[PDB]
């Protein structure tokens, strides 16, 4: 929750599970950050498209 | 006759150069309006095709 970053806490949980279990093992895959980057990607596409469009329109 | 049509092409090519000479600046803004357009056309076509490649 919190809007909290996926990049954080997983390392906290990393040591956490490295503790509650005697050895690192959980080997979990990262969340949300992939959503973060794909969001940046799609919005980036919005940037390219909308910007070139609007520039062309200004040229109009 | 097509003789006066092609002679029309080149002689009114000269007449065109003169009419543009009447407004080189207007001609400039006009042609630029063309240029940015088509250049952007081929631009986006090629780049999109390339990224697609």
């Amino acid at each position: 929750k919190e809007g909290f970053d996926s990049a954080e806490a997983e390392q906290q949980l990393t040591r956490l599970l490295s503790l509650r279990h005697g050895k690192k093992d959980f080997f979990t895959w990262n969340m949300d950050g992939v959503l973060k980057t794909v969001e940046k990607t799609t919005r980036t596409l919005q940037l390219f498209l909308t910007l070139v469009a609007v520039i062309s329109l200004v040229v109009g | 006759g097509w003789r006066q049509f092609v002679s029309g092409f080149n002689e009114a090519l000269t007449m065109a150069w003169r009419a543009l000479a009447a407004n080189k600046m207007r001609t400039l803004l006009t042609m630029l309006g063309i240029i940015i357009g088509i250049a952007s056309v081929v631009s986006i076509v090629v780049v999109g095709d390339a990224a697609k490649q």
